[PDB]
């Protein structure tokens, strides 16, 4: 092994062309990573099954997006770079949504970046900062708009160099979403009064313009972010539709 | 077999610390900052801070190595 | 609480003779190791003590201007870590310039002063310093015998101030005793009394010294309000005052020549 | 020094191995690449700094904390099982004496912890380990914080309503609510308030115990993450626990008071009538084992 990259909640990551080896003491991740062949996603090369431990082989990217913005907090990421990153992520998400698969865990820590300037999805199988109001309000339906909401949150964090909704708890997260995007009225979001975790005594916060929510973005970028940041899951812009966005 | 209560005995090696309940009548709490409604909602009182300060001030005063 | 903690059980010594014995033993161990590995460049224990106090002053200065807002309990814990580390170890084996930074980092982590490595190193070659602190953190933790809790006398000082404001009506305004006693505390910081006496005793003698300087006697406080033993506590306070009085700061030329000699030893080995 | 004997488990924070007196070595994980410049993990440091100052038979003890490079390994005593397995085991019967003994051990540990001004903050049935001699000990001190000087919270199933409403400053009330929830789980063999989210947890709490007014919780709107609720009548306590006595009902009512200041503490609870009644708590040797 070249070195030990680290270890998450499951498995140990090693570095060893340079590849990454994940050691697991499962089948769902292998099945989810074997059915798509896309250049904007981490590809599982080989699987080694041993009575000691299971080994998964992936391509090696030096760092992730979270460390990238941590190091570039003062330098500032130029607009073409973040635009290209967002478009690559949207292409990957559209390819994923073409198949019957859901990520639901889109955070900048889970996105990996290479030296050439390509960002690929990872971890196809605490995270309150990138949760959709549908999931927060106790809706069991897992649509494809949650990935778009998380991608919009990541995009806003990248452009503003700061998390859009840095809440600490689920209730505080929902409150921050309500302050930043107004109150989810029935006319704005049909069926909002039907989820188990909706209370009529919620504060009636008012909507504010995105000019103060995401200042440095352009009009087209603000419109795309607003379309991705929609209370109604049915009205959220799909990844395929987001790909064909000026 | 019945469990009989018995308070724990730990040597503070210092002057006797007044009881937490009595801190109201003895007048200690008049020499600190009044607790906010916010931390009073969660169960945090200035009596606890005064008791901790008094306990630490009298902790290990009559002790030698 | 202090009366059932490891600091009282292990890091409080009877007299300065034990401290001198431990420092001399550390210097002798380093000299024996160096002579076994295979002489004028060596430093006597008094030179080591002078350099340790100079670097403790340097750590005080560093924590004074540290950003963001740096509490005083964390600074006290860092200084106590420095003293505990260099009581049993020689100054030339590990350079104090990075050891004080490691102690500050460990104190910030332990005392719940949430700060990250970039913020810690921005207060200062920063990458090399970060690597050195990361390498030395485990060594510092092991040298402290995994006793990373330290009770500073500031909380007992505040408790004594509250009790004096409540139960002592002879003295009118306790605030006049806030400054001078605190100053005395700072002097006790430089002296080795942190490893000899309990924090409550330190706060008490600081308060009584401040009152004596102000001209107000407090024998009634000790005798009656504290139920007081009396002669023993008074002797402890007198020894504290003597320890503060006999302390002196090192001169500039001695510090410079000792620093040059230490750099020579560190570059030689 | 410590030969590894078996593998116990692996969590998000650390991995535990049973090693040889048989002990448990918990090795913290290096974490992600964004947590590589932080040296030793703050959870292990917190466990070390808080477990080296406490010595009680009902608190987990740090035998050793040897480490190498940036990896640190904590040595704890070996525990056969925990209280969660006892709750979820259908083969055994939880008599009132067993519940009394478990509550007594938990409350004695909590009293000793609160005397030294430490809040466990992570009280759960799986966090109350049981050794081979049937002695309950609190564990998982990675969230424990010292209180008394002017967002790491337990799971929603045992989170106190003050914590659910976002209380930054709190006393021993949160641990008291957690041990009350543990008592309810012991009695009913089921999660008393198994909410699906924070809002769902609050809804379940207010449906099972009734939404309190300002006369029972004097400070409500002061908390920042506070939401108003309907006036649910609340199921009577004796209806929920049909097999519980009147003294046990009073203890439960005190443990579940919506006012943290008025909520009974460990000292008040330990001297209550329920623990002094008949029969006495079960000795540790006779406690059930799966
Ligand atoms: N193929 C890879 N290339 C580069 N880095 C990787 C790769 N796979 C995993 N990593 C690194 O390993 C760390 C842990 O990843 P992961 O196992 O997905 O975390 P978790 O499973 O706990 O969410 C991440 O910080 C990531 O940077
Ligand atoms: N003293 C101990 N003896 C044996 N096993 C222990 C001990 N303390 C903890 N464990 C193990 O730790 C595991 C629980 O870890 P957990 O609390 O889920 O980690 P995290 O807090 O990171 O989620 C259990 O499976 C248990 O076997
Ligand atoms: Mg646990």
């Amino acid at each position: 092994k070249v070195e030990k990259i680290g270890e998450g909640t499951y498995g140990v990551v090693y570095k060893a062309e340079v590849v990454a080896l994940k050691k697991i003491r499962a089948i769902r991740e292998i099945s989810l990573l074997k059915e798509l062949n896309h250049p904007n996603i981490v590809k599982l090369l080989d699987v080694i099954h041993t009575e000691n431990k299971l080994y998964l082989v992936f391509e090696f990217l030096h760092q992730d997006l979270k460390k990238f913005m941590d190091a570039s907090a003062l330098t500032g990421i130029p607009l073409p770079l973040i635009k290209s990153y967002l478009f690559q992520l949207l292409q990957g998400l559209a390819f994923c949504h073409s198949h019957r698969v859901l990520h639901r865990d889109l955070k900048p820590q889970n996105l990996l970046i290479n030296t050439e300037g390509a960002i690929k999805l990872a971890d196809f199988g605490v995270t309150l900062w990138y949760r959709a109001p549908e999931i927060l309000l106790g809706c069991k339906y897992y649509s494809t708009a949650v990935d778009i909401w998380s991608l919009g949150c990541i995009f806003a964090e990248m452009v503003t160099r700061r998390a859009l909704f840095p809440g600490d708890s689920e209730i505080d997260q929902l409150f921050r979403i309500f302050r930043t995007l107004g109150t989810p009225d029935e006319v704005v979001w049909p069926g909002v009064t039907s989820m188990p975790d909706y209370k009529p005594s919620f504060p009636k916060w008012a909507r504010q313009d995105f000019s103060k929510v995401v200042p440095p973005l352009d009009e087209d970028g603000r419109s795309l972010l607003s379309q991705m940041l929609h209370y109604d899951p049915n009205k959220r812009i799909s990844a395929k539709a987001a790909l064909a966005h000026p | 077999a019945l469990y009989e209560y018995q308070p724990l005995q730990i040597e503070t090696y210092g002057p006797h610390v007044p009881e937490l309940e009595m801190l109201g009548r003895l007048g200690y709490l008049n020499h600190v900052r009044a607790a906010s409604p916010q931390d009073l909602a969660g169960g945090y009182t200035s009596s606890l801070a005064c008791h901790r300060a008094l306990q630490d001030a009298f902790s290990g005063l009559f002790w030698q190595p | 609480m202090y009366h059932n903690s490891s600091q009282k059980r292990h890091w409080t010594f009877s007299s300065e003779e034990q401290l001198a014995r431990l420092r001399a033993d550390a210097n002798r161990k380093f000299r024996c190791k160096a002579v076994a590995n295979g002489d004028p460049v060596f430093l006597e224990p008094h030179e080591e003590m002078t350099l340790c106090k100079y670097y403790e002053k340097r750590l005080l200065e560093f924590c004074s201007v540290f950003k963001p807002a740096m509490p005083r309990s964390v600074v006290g814990t860092a200084c106590m870590y420095f003293k505990r580390f260099y009581l049993n170890n020689s100054v030339m084996e590990y350079h104090p310039r990075i050891i004080m930074l490691t102690c500050a980092f460990l104190a910030c982590k332990v005392d719940e002063f949430n700060v990250s490595s970039p913020q810690f190193v921005g207060n200062l070659g920063q990458e090399k310093a970060l690597e050195q602190i990361l390498e030395y953190e485990l060594l510092l933790i092991q040298q402290l015998n995994f006793h990373l809790i330290v009770h500073n006398p500031y909380r007992p000082f505040e408790g004594f101030l509250i009790d004096l404001k409540t139960r002592y009506p002879i003295l009118e305004n306790p605030e006049i005793l806030r400054k001078t006693a605190d100053d005395f505390l700072n002097r006790i910081a430089l002296t080795d009394a942190y490893l000899l006496y309990t924090p409550s005793q330190i706060a008490l003698t600081a308060i009584l010294s401040s009152a004596s300087r102000a001209g107000i006697t407090m024998e009634s406080y000790l005798s009656e309000s504290l139920m007081l033993c009396l002669s023993q506590l008074l002797d402890i306070m007198k020894s504290m005052r003597n320890l503060v009085k006999k302390y002196e700061p090192p001169r500039s030329e001695e510090v410079a020549v000792l620093k040059q000699k230490l750099e020579r030893c560190h570059s030689a080995e | 020094r410590y030969e590894k004997l078996d593998f116990l488990g692996e969590g998000q924070f650390a991995t535990v191995y049973k090693a040889r007196q048989i002990v448990a070595i918990k090795k913290i994980k290096l974490g992600h690449r964004s947590e590589a410049k932080d040296g030793i993990n703050r959870t292990a440091l917190r466990e070390i700094k808080l477990l080296q100052e406490l010595s009680h038979p009902n608190i987990i003890g740090l035998l050793d904390a040897f480490g190498h490079k940036s990896n640190i390994s904590l040595v704890f005593d070996f525990m056969e099982t925990d209280l969660e397995v006892i709750i979820k085991d259908n083969s055994l019967v939880l008599t009132p004496s067993h519940i009394k003994a478990y509550m007594l051990m938990t409350l004695q540990g909590l009293e000793y912890l609160h005397q030294h001004w430490i809040l466990h903050r992570d009280l759960k049935p799986n966090n109350l380990l049981l050794d081979e001699n049937g002695v309950l000990k609190l564990a998982d001190f990675g969230l424990a914080k010292s209180f008394g000087s002017p967002h790491q919270v337990v799971t929603r199933w045992y989170r106190a309503p003050e914590l659910l409403f976002g209380a930054r400053m709190y006393g021993v009330g949160v641990d008291m609510w957690a041990v009350g929830c543990i008592l309810a789980e012991l009695l009913l063999r089921v999660p008393f308030l198994p909410g699906d989210s924070d809002l769902d947890q609050l809804t379940r709490i207010f449906e099972t115990l009734g939404t309190p007014t300002e006369e029972q919780w004097p400070d409500m709107c002061s908390l920042p993450d506070y939401v108003t609720f309907k006036s649910f009548p609340g199921i009577p306590l004796h209806h929920i626990f049909s097999a519980a006595g009147d003294d046990l009902l009073d203890l439960i009512q005190g443990l579940f008071l919506f006012n943290p200041c008025a909520r009974i503490t460990a000292t008040q609870a330990l001297k209550m009538k329920y623990f002094s009644n008949r029969p006495g708590p079960t000795p540790g040797c006779q406690l059930p084992r799966p």
